[PDB]
Parts: C-alpha cells; sequence; structure tokens
C-alpha cells in the first residue's frame, strides 16, 4: 500500500544544519514529483517547492531559493530536505507530499517537527502543590506537582506510580518566555486520605534524562 | 495567497460552506496535531474515505466546499488548493456551533516553602471546565495589577471537551513576602472569578 514515511523530531540550536528524510513506499517515486510544504505553529500551509524524481533537479520557491535543499535517493526510494544555517523561524512541521497530478497531493507524510532554539536541554525544577480544599467540593483535597522550567517537551507525570489515575488532571504545559516549558498537574484526593495516606509525584523527563519522586505533605 | 473566511460555524445538522476565492481546485482537511487530507479533487469529487456529506463546486469565478449535515468531528481547518505552481488557500477554522457555556473553575496554589528556599517562588493559576474557549487571566498585588513575569497558556479541551487553561506568575521570594497578598482574576464571558492568595496563609 501506498505510504510517505517522514522522520522523527529534530531539536537544533541556531546555524546548525538538519536533513528531514522522506520515505516512499508502495508505489514508484520517479513517475510522481514529491512537493514540500511548511507549517510553523499557528500557521497555514506553506509550499516550499517540489523535487523532480525523475531528473532529480529541484525547484524552489522564493526565498527557499536559500539556505534550503531538496535531494533525492532513488535506491533507497527517499527524498530529502536539507536546512542549513537554522534560524529560530525554521521552527515548523515540515510535510513531504505526492503530486498524483490530478488528485494531490493525495498522500502525505506523517509531518516532521523541525525545533529551533538557544535552549539547551534541561531538566525540570519539581516542586510540591501542597493540599487545597478551597476550590474543591464534596470533602475533598487538591493537591499537585509543579513542575517548572525544563525543555525540550515532552514529560510525563504519574501519581503513585501509575496506582493513582481517578481524579487527575495534567495541565497542558505553558512555554514561557526563556524559553523554557512549565507544566502543572493536580490530583483530587478525599481529605480524609490526609496525611494518613501517601501521595508521590512521578515526574518523567526523557531529554534530560531525568526522574524526579517527589511527595506532597500537607501543610506547616 | 488564496482567500477564505478565516472562521465558519454552524450547529450540528446544518449546512455550512467555506469559499475559496485569475491566475489560479483540491481541498484539505485538517485535525489538530495530524498532516492534512486530500478531501476533495477535480473540485466534485471525493476520494474513498470521505462521507457523503462534503460537496465541492466549481463555478469559474471561484470555488467552495459545502459541507451539508455537519457533525462533531468535522469541528478541524479546511484548506483550498488551486494552480503555475500550487496556491495554497490560506487558513479556515470550522468550530461546531454546539453545546452551552460553562463556567471555568478557577484554583491558585501559592509558592511551596521548598521553592522558597531554592531562592524562587511562583504562582500556579490552574482553570478548568470551561467553555467556551476564551478566557482572560488578570493577575493582581495587593489589589494593583501585574503584568510583569506572567504567562498563560493557549486554552484548550480537556477530555470533557471543554476547556483548561493555566497561568503562572514567577516571582522573587522578596516580591512574595513584600507584598500582604496576590490575586488571579479570571474573566470569563462577561462573568469573573478571583482567586487569592498570601505569604502568611
Amino acid at each position: 500500500q501506498v505510504q510517505l514515511v517522514q522522520s522523527g523530531s529534530e531539536l537544533k540550536k541556531p546555524g546548525a544544519s538538519v536533513k528531514v528524510s522522506c520515505k516512499a513506499s508502495g508505489y514508484t517515486l520517479t513517475r510522481y514529483a514529491m512537493t514540500w510544504v511548511r507549517q510553523a505553529p499557528g500557521q497555514g500551509l506553506e509550499w516550499m517547492g517540489w523535487i523532480n524524481t525523475y531528473t532529480g533537479n529541484p525547484t524552489y520557491v522564493q526565498g527557499f531559493t536559500g539556505r534550503f535543499v531538496f535531494s533525492l535517493d532513488t535506491s533507497v526510494s527517499t527524498a530529502f530536505l536539507h536546512i542549513t544555517s537554522l534560524k529560530a523561524e525554521d521552527t515548523a512541521v515540515y510535510f513531504c507530499a505526492r503530486e498524483g497530478g490530478a488528485r494531490g497531493f493525495d498522500y502525505w507524510g506523517q509531518g516532521t517537527l523541525v525545533t529551533v532554539s538557544s535552549a539547551s536541554t534541561k531538566g525540570p525544577s519539581v516542586f510540591p502543590l501542597a493540599p487545597s480544599s478551597k476550590s474543591t467540593s464534596g470533602g475533598t483535597a487538591a493537591k499537585g506537582c509543579l513542575v517548572k522550567d525544563y525543555f525540550p517537551e515532552p514529560v510525563t507525570v504519574s501519581w503513585n506510580s501509575g496506582a493513582l489515575t481517578s481524579g487527575v488532571h495534567t495541565f497542558p504545559a505553558v512555554l514561557q518566555s526563556s524559553g523554557l516549558y512549565s507544566l502543572s498537574s493536580v490530583v483530587t484526593v478525599p481529605s480524609s486520605s490526609l496525611g494518613t495516606q501517601t501521595y508521590i509525584c512521578n515526574v518523567n523527563h526523557k531529554p534530560s534524562n531525568t526522574k524526579v519522586d517527589k511527595r506532597v505533605e500537607p501543610k506547616s | 495567497v488564496l482567500t477564505q473566511p478565516p472562521s465558519v460555524s454552524g450547529a450540528p445538522g446544518q449546512r455550512v460552506t467555506i469559499s475559496c476565492t485569475s491566475s489560479n481546485v483540491h481541498w484539505y482537511q485538517q485535525l489538530p496535531g495530524t498532516a492534512p487530507t486530500l478531501l476533495i479533487y477535480v473540485n466534485s469529487n471525493r476520494p474513498s474515505g470521505v462521507p457523503d456529506r462534503f460537496s465541492g463546486s466549481k463555478s469559474g469565478t471561484s470555488a467552495s466546499l459545502a459541507i451539508t449535515g455537519l457533525q462533531a468531528e468535522d469541528e478541524a481547518d479546511y484548506y483550498c488548493q488551486s494552480y503555475g505552481s500550487a496556491v495554497f488557500g490560506g487558513g479556515t477554522k470550522l468550530t461546531v456551533l454546539g453545546q452551552p457555556l460553562a463556567a471555568p473553575s478557577v484554583t491558585l496554589f501559592p509558592p511551596s516553602s521548598e521553592e522558597l528556599q531554592a531562592n524562587k517562588a511562583t504562582l500556579v493559576c490552574l482553570i478548568s471546565d470551561f467553555y467556551p474557549g476564551a478566557v482572560t487571566v488578570a493577575w493582581k498585588a495587593d489589589s494593583s495589577p501585574v503584568k510583569a513575569g506572567v504567562e498563560t497558556t493557549t486554552p484548550s479541551k480537556q477530555s470533557n471537551n471543554k476547556y483548561a487553561a493555566s497561568s503562572y506568575l514567577s516571582l522573587t521570594p522578596e516580591q512574595w513576602k513584600s507584598h500582604k497578598s496576590y490575586s488571579c482574576q479570571v474573566t470569563h464571558e462577561g462573568s469573573t472569578v478571583e482567586k487569592t492568595v498570601a505569604p502568611t496563609e
């Protein structure tokens, strides 16, 4: 069956270079034209141009006629997008698509996130959000973990090694102006459980290779 | 390069239409966080896996995409693309006009002593269960507005199809201990909720 599969996410710093791959299968690469599309966060689809899988002579949109390069490897049956001298404005998802010629753009790659940031990889600073019954009803306390300043995404958060699920709410992370990510996860538990019951915040950050288990005690 | 309405709305069961208006069609649907998918090709036609609700229209001055009997899963972004290179139609967000308004639940957490010990401080305002997804967050130090050191998320859908948001006010322990109290003020559909904390606590 027809398929386009691209590389995984890429974290780069400004000035660096990146190679994104587009593996086509299920059809013959040389018979259809491969086009490149760009989509920055919260934006529309930018057509970048296309490569001639027949010849291999690429054609770029103006402004992409710069440090962007389209390359081809018909042996492996793969199309490559090269970006040199990366900049913050290059932070975007990049798609490869096939031109059936009446159909589109009928097939797309899943998309490749290129993230360009001056921020170095950083492990989270985890702090305990102690129980507060003010915003919670039913004789119930809300507690949590504040995950401060980590880069890049994602971060995983569980409670009591996963034994606690119901009443949990992990809020999406904010991107501050740093840049760095801050996230906060709250669990809602019975008032009587405290302080007889133990509640631990399991925070996991693969990019930093960091893990933190933080006990959340009631108060002073 | 092309032109479409930035926004369109309809209630489930209704019929919505997206307009697309010399030098220059195919239509693409895009769910959040996923790649675009071929919706219409040849201007009248759909591939296999496209419902009968979607109908494309060519008029020769312009093109149109009509969805009849709108559904919940149709809430997404829709793109128009004609040709001579490939021209893209720009973004159009389609939001289903179902469900009633929901009042936000606001929970405010003060800085922990461990953070204060670490020569840092953060006020955490967590906002849940509100619809629609429009809220404004204002921070106050002793009834005086603060905007420096504020970081707020763009609201996002929860599991129950309501919206959540979270605001953070970063501080120095000095600033924290200085004032008598800090307030997080969330405004939603002409209604306000102000949560407050104090260093004394």
